[PDB]
């Protein structure tokens, strides 16, 4: 027995289900069954991602797009609103406009990352059994990969923490989901980097997976001096949540982050016999292109081409881009000094090989962002600025 | 070059690799099937579903998550496990586990089609079917596995893979959807397993049963069974491609009619009376007369949409159909006599038809009350349900000349003095062994193929032994070691023990001794 | 008659003692061929161990096989039967026999007797299954020719049954 | 309609009348039927397809379709063929819904079932024999 | 309305639910709720994989381990049983003993492969967007990878079709599930190889993903002459399902398959700037180690150490190993001729680099298989035998 | 070396990476909160659940499938 | 025991008797309770844990545990602490069952909830203070 009452379920109890059946009308009281039918669909038909996400934030009419009215019920000391237009320089006719092209609400997000979680462990259990680590270049594995690819997790970790204020300050649901999903993927990259280092330590005796050397390198090694100053500024120096997302994903991570992860560690892993690292970089690069898809729709479709504030936003985006591009160029100028420590491989680590790598990063960046906000950039000038820090 | 490339987001869809599957096979001298077949026609056919390995895993896993979510979370929280009417909870011990061996043998039968197929798409297509029948096996297993955890009688649900060997009904099951598939012509499985097995009988066996399950409070089985049949349309698509190649080749078509009618009678000989008995007698609430279910799904739909349509291409109507229709009406009532009479051999708790049940039987089957009804009511008056009665109807049958014989081919029981369905006893002596056959279609199979049908029956194995000694040897008891798993009633008190069966003194005779 | 228990009875224990006294490949081969000629298939010589012969045959197979691995060289395990014949020649000989059979009744006994004599472990597994498959192919094509041509009355006479009862 | 009903023809009669037609001489061989039978496993996605596709555009194109409620599934019977477009179902559901995701709850299919791109079709046409 | 009857669910209908509640006894009729409690547990506790799999096959007492009795109900023309001991030379006291260490019944098998399915397509959409294929060596991409890694799919396809008879002939549930899951992983490798070629074709104009050249290489190029002949024997030459599984997974694929997949295409991809192929080889190698875990348990744990037929089985396994190892050595001798067509890289493609690769494949094979069945093997002799086909 | 290595099947459990999370933060002058607060005490504490990104997604997705299975199907 | 019942103490009284103690002067401030309350979401895994772990080995070690049926969840209240071992739950279910897989159906936790290796434990102890 029990002290309380064993409640009878109305769905199955014959007496209560009969009462419920008598109370339920034999006809529907309305034919509109589309959840939040009034949401303006971005695509041919309204998607479940929009129905579950859009208009969840209770914005009033004095925040562009809000369907509510009145002031907030409780505000900060001094009078700062719960959400307000003072949180960003950018302006729009409707903050609700943003649409993640991947259409990720929470469930498809964790479903896709659960697949990566479980499959990673099956890969590692088999990779350790394969003993493929025997063919890796030992110098690249111990002196370059462990020390500096481990130091790069702090760049990923710093970008993740930049989103702390963005998740509180941004003014619409779909943007908030974009930022938070982008934040978890960044801390994921930081952990997956440390995950690989722990894994190599299990296969290579003497391989120290401690973060002491990567942390000392991230904080004192001049190779990461430019990158560290940039992330400390994007993370803690500013609070304009649009500036943080733009400077973070569309400038720094799109230029320095892409070069370090893909043009250096991922690429050079495939010239130094490293059969393990491409498994991890395959995830971070997948996160980038997925994050880029959402950031591209926020700043290009919605902001840089807002029907009323398009040029107004591009004015700030240009000022932001010009500043943080100089930071990333200075960060890349420091980073190419790491090529002085790697084994010389023709077409990859020589001056011609790094030049073509910088032309890929800057050329793609001009196409993916600069050309979409009217930001002029001489790619040849930016390549030569970074190659100034390269040792022949 | 190293600077310019198309950065458009692209992948590779399943039908993009599937268009190159046919080129994966290369010609060499030994590239033929390993199993015996009489169909050697060209079968370079395409499969109607662009299924590859990664996509196959994607659809099935998607099905499972919804099914296992419904079971492990939803229905468990509702306590739906113990919401099944006792008659139907007992009937799912037989149906799910007997189907399990039909699904399990389908794994091997599909592998023969896989092996005997010549086109790379059909080999890949049958591999997917092979994988599906494994999924079906584990699904039938999961129903009983779940029933064991949340149903008020786990015995029978928990140990059917050994306690089924005690009874005679399990014998015929090892032929209808088991040995009938894997033991014969390999490519002929496109006729017995697919054209007749999957295209005709899975629809009442797997789908129509879900309505009876829900009617009797069982929402576990529909969750799983309906998800099983979602794979069946891909299975029959593979079989139909081969039947086409067989019908177009005149050298191979001269064997299709014979194999079709043989496969139809083989499967209908057991399916028609056994499931008809399980549906009507193993349920409290009836969806519809079994003969109507048979007419709708077997005779009219499958017979017309498949066999009637193929009629304009040499495929004839099965010459055993008239005899099959007589089985659709009465044979399951004949089986009820045998199944209730020999209830200690099973692994489920049966229930005699109540006064409402009898009215439903006589209304839909005029004359049931005067034959089967008076027998069931007499058994009840003799103490069929009372463990202190010492009464078991099998002894009663022999005392009145109603001997039960086992068909050497189909293993289906037959009581000629009480059977209303299709059947006549034929007893032949051949090389010092006596054989009993029941119909013109099975007898011809035994006369032509004796080495294919040397299946020992329950009387030849248990001869001269007492009933309770067989049950105890076959583990037909509950956790206490003395209470029988099978019962003649579905109540929770006065359960029969080995001693109760022993007091009846039932000893297995030799039914063919009188000849 | 009264049968003993199924899985542990005096008939099976008795036959295991006979098996344990087999000490050579030729002796076990003689023992297994005589056993299959006397207790298996519809043309067996006796049904006295009908509910036990299949388990006994397994135990005979297990003895002959262990005696093969302990005594026979590796090549004899692959290319030769335990009767000493070339396994490939056995396949060609029994194939040409069933293809020369003039009726389904001649063909069925050639296939049945083949499985009685050369079922593994006497003949190698791979050669046996290939030979049994080819024999079953010829036996099916000739049995499934006018499968309903002979009526039941005439089919009973051709089989040679003793009709004890016809309801 | 009518001829495609689950309880059509002999299925209306009961008792002695049902047996008289069941055991009739002309009903001892199969009769060619130009019909198809499609069974849909009940789900949130399938109940939307039933109400807005087969009973709307499917029945407008093929007036002979019949949809019967069978507790756990939908019993659909029609003349000629039955078509379901997964791309159309995806727009209706607002989620990714390929032809393979459609087959998640498409069970029995008495007829020639196949897929053409994003459309599932069970037809009465004998491919490889007709045409 | 409808012609038939709308059946009322016994779970929810008040009238039927009341009847069911009245007929259901208020007590359980047995306390044993463990599904097939009598299964002998291999591990600490009985596993759900075992409950759903074990004793599913209805074997009689004359098949070792069968709990049933009697002859089969219907047999082949001539008298071949549905299942019989004539299907294999090997013997055991219990065919049901086999246990996949991964404990894969159907649902966890497709669940893990669905994760790989969906994540692959997310990887490709991002990899194509990354434009990372630009850094790959063009000669390796067009002349070696496309032509010969494409030809390797036929070796994988043949191994898959070898299981067709195994899936029909084997004598227990867990063995049957092991073989079929191992068979799908093999056709998966063949399809994933063709998937990568189709994917590269979308990124490289002129790159022909047609199978004509790979098929012409697989069937006529002497580099695959030994491999093709070995697979045609494992697939179509024999019907002993134990021999097929052993020769396939434990000899040929464990030596030749491992060398081609891991020591050649995967390894050399990471010396030629190939950032894409290591994503695909990671799946085939994961499939191998998972299949190896199951194959090892069948032949080593159960058969080679069966209490009564252990030495009897090792007698056949040794004869099998001796035959198919010579085939795999002859197949590897043909395959190392492909090194005459690759760009020379020290420690990878030179004679010392191929020597260390063959020492890895044969050395691991001695530890993983040869030492477990008592098969003595000189690795240095096998390395020198294959290196006879290597051109300096 | 290139020939001998430990081929024991190993992975890396979630709590193995979680033990290094505390070292991910580095000290700099601007590493402070952006929002107004009256609580400026030391808060270098450990979280009672060894959750990393991959493991968070794995458990939550497991919850969803059971929930959405119950709703969409059952 | 009785004090950990859901309808314990004032929860037994109804009408005026319930109001008289509810508005009593001594019941206007919180009273320190060394108890914990754990809510388990009903599922196949949790119904197995309830019947064979907390009500078997959990009640033997902690006799004060009370488990009440609340239709959709299980209401567990005990003194001191409540422990559930995921490895023990995995052995009972026969499938991989980590501590995170246990948390799939562990809902409310009135107390200091934490995990120690593979064991979930909700204790009345104020960690960092006691
Ligand atoms: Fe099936
Ligand atoms: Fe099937």
């Amino acid at each position: 027995p029990q002290s309380s009452q064993v409640t009878k379920r109305g769905l199955t109890d014959p007496e209560r289900a009969a009462i419920i059946a008598a109370a339920v009308p034999d006809h529907a009281l309305d034919t509109q069954r589309k959840y939040h039918y009034f949401i303006q669909p971005r695509w041919k038909r309204l998607s479940e991602y929009e129905q579950l996400s859009c208009y969840a934030q209770p914005n009033p009419d004095w925040i562009a797009g809000g369907l509510d009215w009145g002031d907030w019920t409780q505000k900060f000391h001094g009078g700062r609103p719960s959400w307000g237009n003072e949180s960003t320089e950018l302006r729009t006719t409707d903050w609700y406009r943003h649409r993640d092209p991947a259409r990720r609400w929470h469930h498809p997000y964790v479903k896709d990352k659960s697949e990566e979680a479980r499959y990673t462990q099956r890969f590692l259990a088999a990779y350790s059994s394969e003993g493929s680590i025997r063919t890796i270049d030992p110098y690249w594995r111990d002196e370059i990969l462990n020390k500096y690819f481990g130091a790069l997790l702090y760049s990923e970790y710093g970008l993740f923490n930049a989103h702390s204020s963005v998740g509180r300050d941004c003014l619409s649901d779909t943007i908030r989901q974009t930022a938070v999903f982008a934040a978890l993927d960044k801390v994921d990259n930081a952990q997956m980097i440390q995950m690989e280092r722990l894994f190599i330590a299990k296969l290579v005796p003497g391989f120290d997976a401690s973060t002491d050397v990567p942390k000392k390198i991230w904080t004192t090694d001049p190779i990461y001096s430019g990158a560290r100053a940039t992330v400390q500024e994007i993370w803690q120096g500013v609070q304009d949540w649009n500036e943080i997302l733009w400077a973070g994903h569309a400038v720094y991570d799109a230029t320095f982050g892409q070069f370090a992860r893909r043009e250096f560690f991922q690429r050079l892993a495939t010239v130094y016999g490293d059969t393990l690292t491409p498994f991890f970089t395959a995830q971070s690069q997948t996160y980038f292109q997925t994050t880029r898809g959402a950031i591209d729709d926020l700043f290009v479709y919605c902001l840089a081409n807002d029907s009323e504030f398009g040029a107004h936003n591009r004015t700030f985006l240009n000022a932001w881009t010009e500043h943080y591009l100089a930071s990333s160029v200075a960060a890349l100028k420091d980073f190419v000094g790491l090529y002085a420590k790697v084994e010389k491989v023709a077409g990859a680590t020589d001056r011609a090989g790094v030049s073509e790598a910088l032309q890929r990063v800057f050329g793609d960046w001009k196409i993916d962002y600069a050309d979409k906000i009217g930001f002029r950039v001489d790619v040849d000038q930016k390549v030569d600025a970074v190659l100034a820090g390269y040792k022949n | 070059d190293a600077l310019k490339v198309n950065r458009a987001p692209v992948g590779v869809e399943p039908q993009e690799v599937h268009k190159w599957l046919q080129s994966f096979n290369w010609d060499f001298k030994e590239n033929r099937t390993k199993y015996p077949t009489k169909y050697h026609m060209a079968n370079e056919t395409k499969e109607q579903f662009k299924v590859i390995a990664k996509e196959y895993a994607r659809m099935e896993a998607a099905k499972d998550e919804r099914q296992f979510g419904t079971l492990l979370d939803g229905l468990t929280r509702l306590g739906a496990g113990n919401k099944v009417h006792p008659r139907w909870g007992e009937t799912m011990k037989v149906i799910s586990n007997f189907l399990e061996v039909g699904e399990y043998n389908a794994i091997a039968a599909s592998a023969m089609l896989w092996d005997s197929a010549t086109a790379a798409e059909q080999k890949n297509g049958y591999l997917a079917q092979v994988l599906d029948e494994i999924r079906h096996t584990h699904q039938c297993a999961f129903i009983n596995h779940y029933y064991s955890k949340h149903y008020h009688d786990p015995a029978g649900h928990n140990d059917a893979r050994r306690t089924r060997a005690i009874g005679p009904l399990w014998k015929g099951m090892k032929r209808v959807f088991a040995d009938g598939f894997i033991s014969g012509d390999a490519v002929e499985c496109s006729v017995n397993l697919q054209l007749v097995g999957e295209a005709c009988f899975t629809n009442p066996l797997i789908v129509a049963v879900t309505e009876w399950a829900s009617a009797n409070g069982d929402e576990i089985t529909p969750t799983v069974f309906l998800s099983v049949e979602t794979d069946e349309l891909r299975h029959m698509a593979n079989g139909y491609q081969t039947v086409v190649s067989i019908a177009n080749d005149p050298a191979s078509a001269k064997f299709l009619n014979t194999d079709l009618n043989n496969a139809f009678w083989t499967q209908q000989k057991y399916f028609t009376p056994v499931l008809g008995y399980l549906f009507e007698y193993g349920s409290k609430f009836k969806v519809e007369p079994w003969v109507k279910t048979w007419n709708r799904w077997v005779y009219e739909d499958w017979g017309g949409i498949w066999i009637g349509r193929l009629g304009k291409y040499g495929v004839e109507s099965p010459a055993s159909l008239r005899d099959a229709k007589r089985d659709a009406y009465w044979a399951h009532h004949d089986l009820a006599l045998a199944a209730y009479a020999m209830w200690p051999l099973g692994f489920a708790r049966l229930a005699l038809p109540d006064e409402e049940d009898q009215a439903w039987f006589e209304a839909n089957y005029p004359g049931w009350a005067d034959h089967y009804g008076k027998i069931f009511n007499e058994w009840k008056k003799l103490g069929y349900e009372d463990p202190k009665s010492g009464f078991i109807p099998y002894q009663w049958l022999l005392a009145n000349g109603h001997d039960v014989y086992i068909d050497r081919v189909s293993q289906v029981p037959f009581i000629p003095s009480l059977a209303k369905g299709t059947g006549s006893l034929r007893v032949h002596e051949f090389n010092g062994k006596k054989h009993s056959l029941t119909d013109d279609w099975g007898e011809r199979q035994w006369l032509i193929e004796p080495e294919r049908y040397e299946c020992h029956n329950v009387f030849e194995q248990y001869e001269g032994r007492e009933l309770s000694e067989v049950i105890a040897e076959g583990h037909g008891v509950r956790s206490d070691g003395k209470t029988l798993i099978a019962q003649p009633h579905t109540r929770g008190d006065n359960l029969w023990t080995l001693e109760d069966i022993k007091r009846a003194g039932c000893v297995f005779p030799d039914p063919l001794a009188k000849f | 008659a009264k049968r003993e228990p199924i899985h542990d009875n005096s008939i099976r224990t008795e036959w295991e003692a006979k098996i344990a006294k087999l000490t050579s490949v030729d002796q076990a081969t003689k023992f297994i061929q005589d056993f299959r000629l006397a207790y298996t298939s519809p043309f067996r010589k006796s049904y006295d161990i009908d509910v036990d012969y299949q388990y006994i045959e397994r135990k005979i197979e297990e003895k002959l096989s262990v005696l093969k691995t302990e005594k026979l060289p590796v090549a004899d395990l692959i290319t030769k039967a335990t009767t000493g014949e070339d396994a490939a020649a056995v396949e060609a000989t029994w194939i040409a026999k069933i293809k020369a059979a003039k009726s389904k009744y001649e063909a069925e006994r050639i296939h049945i007797e083949f499985r009685q004599l050369y079922k593994p472990p006497v003949l190698p597994v791979n050669v046996f299954l290939r030979t049994d498959a080819a024999l079953g192919t010829v036996l099916m094509e000739i049995r499934n020719t006018d499968y309903y041509g002979t009526p039941l009355e005439g089919l009973r006479k051709e089989r040679g049954v003793k009709v004890l009862h016809l309801q | 309609s009518a001829h495609n009903a689950y309880n059509a023809g002999i299925m209306q009669k009961t008792g002695k009348a049902f047996a008289d037609e069941f055991f009739a001489e002309e009903n001892q061989v199969v009769h060619e039927s130009n019909a198809v039978v499609l069974v849909l496993m009940k789900s949130d996605e399938i109940d939307a397809i039933i109400e807005d596709i087969v009973l709307k555009g499917g029945k407008a194109k093929n007036p002979s379709i019949v949809v019967e409620d069978k507790a756990g599934f939908w019993w659909i019977k029609a003349d000629g063929a039955i078509e379901i477009d997964a791309a159309e179902a995806g727009e209706l559901l607002g989620k990714p819904f390929s032809v393979y995701d459609l087959l998640i709850n498409v069970a029995s299919a008495v007829g020639r079932a196949y897929t053409l791109g994003t459309k599932f079709t069970i037809t009465s046409e004998l491919m490889g024999l007709d045409r």
